């Protein structure tokens, strides 16, 4: 006697969140190289 | 969101990604769109890995489920963030020159493991439970071991073709 997990609730919720992504651009991690560049000089 | 979720991309894949990530913003080379091998039949590969695998297999409930899943995920997603600003030209040029190209098609495995690169700040977004969370994560990195067992094999940065100056107008 088990109920086993179901995906089909997280691929619900993670469409939903894709949903909301807007086109903005494709950017690796900071350990992969890190195309970002830090608000500071001030 | 409580658990901030870490996908874990696999060490012997990062030094594809950073080789992926230079080769195409970097060294500005692309390779020819049309991919024979695209995500569907990616995902069948996958599916019926593991039934071959296993002996008395029945978690085709969860296969299919993130077959399906990872299929309409993929694609509702394609477009947004699953390519470089350097790729605008290339969904444009399919769109545009055929307005009936399914996003889950034309693209083969670079972009399925663009996606899996990405869903590691979009799991953060989805505040999933334990149960879910490790049976998927799970399979997520039987589908990344999957990938990286052929990293060699099934994907190839020898074909890039350095993108011609009117196509980088295209783009940028």
């Amino acid at each position: 006697d088990y109920v086993q997990p179901q995906l089909r609730r997280p691929f619900e919720l993670l469409i939903a969140a894709a949903m909301e992504r807007n086109p903005t651009q494709f950017q690796l991690p900071n350990e992969l190289t890190c195309t970002t560049a830090l608000p500071g000089s001030s | 969101s409580n658990a901030e979720v870490k996908v874990k991309i696999p060490e012997e894949l990062k030094p594809w990604l950073v080789d992926d990530w230079d080769l195409i913003t970097r060294q500005k080379q692309l390779f020819y769109l049309p991919a024979k091998k695209n995500v569907d039949s990616i995902l069948e590969d996958y599916a019926n890995y593991r039934k071959s695998r296993g002996n008395t297999d029945n978690k085709e409930y969860a296969v299919n489920e993130v077959v399906a899943g990872i299929k309409e995920y993929f694609n509702v997603m394609l477009g947004t963030q699953l390519l470089y600003k350097f790729e605008r030209p290339q969904y444009a040029e399919i769109l545009a020159d055929h307005p009936d190209a399914p996003m889950s098609q034309v693209y083969g495995a670079p972009h399925l493991l663009r996606l899996f690169v990405r869903i590691g700040a979009m799991l953060a977004y989805t505040p999933l439970d334990e149960k879910s969370l490790a049976l998927l994560l799970n399979y997520l990195h039987d589908f990344l071991k999957y990938l990286a067992k052929n990293s060699a094999t099934l994907f190839s940065a020898s074909d890039y073709e350095v993108a011609p100056p009117e196509y980088h107008r295209k783009a940028v």
